[PDB]
């Protein structure tokens, strides 16, 4: 990701892709990986097929439904300390 | 050792060794490594050792997960009469050193890498479920050709991640009580909801450090207790160095003196009783246990174990091998391995310091010595246990092969196979392990097939109560603090004969010797059979028992 000069898509030795999405200011938001295990592909659906919109609020994020095509989706609330 | 050349990464290729008596080295280990070819990419094997030749046989890696774990692995043992000597460069040759009996296990993991499904080498399948916290919350087992059974109906954990509630497939429920101030187990309650019967009700009283100073069992004495109901506390006394000095508990009246021979279980028809005993432990300045004084006034068992400790090492034996501190070292080899277990039983240590053989009965030059012998894999794991009786009309061989989650107990008489039993393990020993006994041959007349054994473990993982699929008692056992048997009873001696997990979850071998991974333990002494490898022990006494305090295995993080 050339905005940060940090790696975001990693190709393994094996047939295995490991990808992350960063937000502005570069914090990791999502993780996906996929590849073959026994000559056939499994893992997480790639992002060009399985789109995903991370939740905004933390309280909103808590209530997600099961078919979530992502690992370790991050939600940040660095500003939760300010009164609003 | 032989490593790859500079055109390569420099990974290990082989291990060779030579004893002083030999002219050449032998190849005991050899590693064939995966490259970066398409097949390897397909099975996620690139760069991995895929064919590992060792001292036990050959281990073959067939498939890895996207998470880096094992999905498919297979293996073969060495022919009993063929040593590992994987010379030359031809696997065709190496194959002829092996049995053609290949075992394979298969697995399925989630994205996290938690194990979800495991197929053993006979086709039996374990299935695991996890909760929202990623914790194991239940478990099932399907035997090959059978339906799926529930082994664990439910698990609940505390805030600390500790097991709080356990519900077994046999309807037995175990509740765990933790002291909330310290987050440590304070009690165990095992009950049958079918008849609201409490089988175990334990409490652990501790000093300020965390040593258990008393164990109470509020459960009632069971069916094997002839007109007895209430048990005393297991009181423990410790010194300033926290060595166990004294302890109390119950023992079978007919248990006799402690030795390497395991006692017969009491049966419910015997009408035996148990006595109240105290045992005292004396230690020298190096932490060596020098004397064990038994006292059980009901039978006036005043048996004393006298230990002779070397005056130039921390090595020690019972007085039966020698009385002289100047001679004690003569009983050990150069690496600190014990040469003889008990008088007459010789110990053969191999080139890796592992116990290769135990002579059980010394005979003439006609009849062979009874013996036990072993094979270990290239990680020090025991893979094969062979018990050879040489009696001409009773030369029974008990061949036990260890596989992940599977123990194969093959028994033959001097002419032919008498029993073929698969033991399927679900869970870890000392951690509420449940076993299934599946026979392909030789099932005893009074034993149902696909028999379940539910182990109800104590504070340190010793197995005290064994229940069946109906929540009934199969067996009951109490131990001396150092692992001897204080009390043993069972519903059926036939069933009793199959319990091998006894102390701190470890296997009691035929000789009375316990197996602990890399070392063996002698409960009649309170010492390790051989010195531990330097650097794995922080103290100086390489034969010392876990801090002379077997009551509390205070080994946080497994250390």
């Amino acid at each position: 990701d050339w905005r940060f000069l940090t790696p975001v898509q990693l190709t393994d030795i094996n047939d295995n892709q490991h990808l992350i999405t960063l937000d502005a200011l570069g914090r990791p938001i999502t993780l996906r990986f996929w590849g073959t295990e026994n000559g056939k592909m499994t893992g997480y659906s790639s992002p060009e097929k399985a789109s995903f919109s991370p939740p905004s609020d933390v309280n909103a994020a808590i209530e997600l439904k099961k078919p979530l095509p992502v690992a370790q989706c991050q939600v940040y609330a660095p500003e939760s300390w300010m009164p609003v | 050792r032989q490593y790859e050349t500079s055109s390569l990464p420099g990974r290990l290729l082989s291990v060779a060794e030579q004893t002083p008596e030999e002219k050449t080295s032998r190849i005991t280990e050899r590693l064939i490594w995966a490259g970066n070819t398409e097949a390897e990419k397909d099975h996620n094997l690139a760069g991995q050792c895929v064919r590992h030749y060792d001292t036990a046989g050959v281990t073959r890696l067939e498939s890895l997960s996207l998470t880096g774990t094992v999905l498919s692995q297979s293996s073969q043992l060495l022919i009993d009469t063929q040593e590992a000597n994987w010379t030359g460069d031809n696997e065709t040759v190496w194959q002829n050193m092996l049995a053609d009996d290949i075992y394979t296990t298969l697995s399925t993991f989630d994205a996290t890498g938690a194990l979800l499904t495991q197929t053993d080498a006979k086709g039996n399948i374990q299935r695991l479920a996890y909760d929202v916290a990623g914790q194991l919350n239940g478990s099932w087992l399907t035997l090959k050709g059978q339906t799926e059974q529930v082994i664990i109906k439910s698990l609940t954990y505390s805030a600390a991640g500790q097991k709080l509630r356990e519900e077994h497939g046999n309807d037995v429920i175990t509740e765990y009580s933790y002291e909330p101030e310290t987050q440590r187990l304070i009690g165990i309650k095992t009950r049958r909801p079918s008849d609201t019967k409490v089988l175990q009700d334990l409490r652990y009283e501790y000093d300020p450090v965390g040593n258990v100073i008393s164990i109470r069992n509020d459960a009632e004495a069971t069916r094997f207790w002839h007109n007895q109901k209430v048990m005393p506390e297991n009181t423990y006394t410790y010194d300033s160095l926290y060595q166990l000095i004294s302890a109390t508990g119950r023992e079978m009246a007919n248990i006799g003196q402690q030795s390497h021979q395991f006692p017969s279980p009491a049966l419910p028809s015997d009408n035996n009783t148990y006595t109240n005993y105290t045992r005292t432990y004396t230690y020298d300045r190096g932490g060596n246990l020098t004397k064990i004084q038994h006292s059980s006034p009901a039978t006036q068992n005043n048996y004393t174990t006298n230990i002779t400790v070397s005056n130039r090492s921390n090595r020690a034996v019972l007085s039966t091998l020698t009385e002289d501190p100047a001679q004690v070292d003569a009983l050990f080899d150069a690496g600190g391995h014990q040469n003889t277990l008990i008088s007459g039983q010789n110990l053969n240590w191999n080139t890796r310091g592992e116990l290769q053989q135990v002579t059980l009965v010394k005979r003439d030059k006609g009849a062979n010595d009874d013996r036990e012998w072993y094979r270990y894999s290239g990680d020090g794991r025991r893979m094969l246990k062979i018990n050879e009786q040489q009696a001409s009309n009773n030369a029974q061989t008990q061949r036990v092969t260890y596989l992940p989650n599977l123990e194969l107990r093959l028994t033959q008489n001097s002419t032919a196979t008498t029993e073929d039993l698969q033991v399927i393990t679900v869970g870890e020993a000392g951690r509420a392990q449940v076993r299934v006994l599946h026979w392909e041959s030789g099932k005893p007349e009074d034993i149902d097939n696909n028999q379940l054994r539910y182990s109800y473990d104590n504070l340190i993982g010793s197995s005290q109560l064994e229940l069946d699929s109906e929540g009934q008692i199969i067996s009951e056992e109490e131990y001396y603090p150092y692992g001897g048997t204080a009390l043993w009873a069972a519903r059926n001696q036939t069933e009793a004969s199959y319990k091998t997990i006894r102390y701190s979850g470890k296997e009691r071998d035929a000789t009375g010797l316990y197996y602990y991974g890399y070392r063996y333990y002698q409960p009649w002494i309170g010492r390790w059979l051989s010195s531990d490898p330097a650097g794995t022990i922080d103290g100086l006494n390489l034969y010392r028992m876990v801090r002379n305090n077997p009551v509390t295995l205070l080994d946080p993080d497994g250390l």
